[PDB]
């Protein structure tokens, strides 16, 4: 599936990156998977919400 | 700086303290003025918004509408406000695609009258969340502008999800345009006509019901017509008529309770300004 895999390169730049605009792009690309009960999406949600938590983006 | 409210209490007081919060972050992140604001807020500012969605679904009833109370019975106009919101915070915190189309999807099997008319059976306790659409006259057109427009900010969102959302857009869409040479209040035509933007002499009627050709102001409550020249501020921006542009957004920088509405709007006006221009 596509959509996972977008949100996949998405949230892999936000990892690295590390900014406003990524964690942006990294956050609807997750959204926009619209299975929710999909595993590659909890997952996928998980490390973005790791790195808000101890970084401060931009 | 006092955009930053901790959601909290029932289905329309969550929203309240919610709206301020997620259009402050948005502009923050359109305008990138972080540094300035503060670059170490954003992240308590992110909790916040995510505590206000979670305090929401719990007044999310079986049918994926919205209100005060899960007793409550369920209303047109907050049910398509959560989801603009909502629609706006898919790139702040982590959005169930399914609430949102759930919610779209009600909004148009069963308040969608059969000439693309949206209704509003069960009104919201707090009238003065709702900005100008509170203003009785001209309901249908400025209620089903409202929708629409949440709709339009939600077409991405679920585009791929709902069947009607495309019959129900242009079925909307036509009632505002059947009937907008027809408008006396500036507010009713610049809401609608940000509606109809997204979508001749509509067009011209859009620009000479502006007062000084900078305001859509109407004779009352000036935070109406903030919101007024709100929408259609965005509403030039659709149309990349950058050329009248300066002066609204010149007069809306020279521009609680009751400011749900206008809050929302027009930084969001002053956001995708920044953003288009």
């Amino acid at each position: 599936n596509k959509k996972v895999v977008d949100a996949q390169k998405a949230v892999e730049l936000f990892k690295r990156t590390r900014t406003v605009a990524t964690h942006r792009k990294a956050q609807r690309a997750v959204n926009l998977i619209h299975f929710q009960h999909s595993y590659e999406k909890k997952k996928l949600q998980r490390q973005i919400d790791l790195v808000l938590k101890y970084n401060t983006l931009k | 700086k006092h955009l930053i409210v901790t959601p909290s209490g029932a289905g329309e007081q969550n929203m309240i303290g919610m709206t301020p919060t997620v259009i402050a972050v948005h502009y923050l992140d359109e305008t990138e003025q972080w540094e300035k604001f503060g670059l170490e807020k954003r992240q308590g500012a992110l909790e916040l918004i995510k505590k206000g969605y979670t305090q929401q679904l719990a007044f999310r009833q079986p049918s994926s509408a919205f209100a005060a109370f899960v007793k409550r019975a369920p209303s047109t106009w907050l049910t398509a406000y959560v989801v603009k919101v909502f629609s706006l915070a898919v790139n702040l915190i982590a959005i169930d695609s399914q609430v949102l189309c759930g919610a779209v999807k009600w909004l148009i099997l069963e308040k969608q009258k059969p000439d693309g008319v949206f209704q509003e059976d069960a009104p919201v306790i707090h009238q003065e969340m709702i900005g100008g659409l509170r203003n009785n006259n001209e309901k249908d057109m400025a209620l089903t502008a409202f929708v629409l427009i949440s709709l339009q900010e939600a077409k991405d969102i679920c585009e791929e999800q709902v069947n009607s959302l495309p019959g129900s857009i242009t079925k909307a869409g036509d009632f505002l345009e059947a009937n907008y040479m027809n408008l006396q209040r500036s507010y009713t035509v610049a809401i609608a006509g940000y509606a109809l933007a997204q979508m001749g002499p509509l067009l011209n009627k859009f620009l000479t019901t502006a007062k000084d050709k900078n305001r859509w102001e109407d004779p009352g409550k000036q935070l109406y017509n903030v919101e007024a020249t709100s929408y259609a501020l965005l509403a030039l921006l659709q149309l990349k008529d950058f050329d009248f542009v300066p002066p609204v957004v010149r007069w809306l920088n020279e521009q609680g309770y009751g400011s749900t509405q206008a809050t929302f709007m027009v930084f969001q006006a002053l956001a995708q300004y920044q953003k288009d221009a």
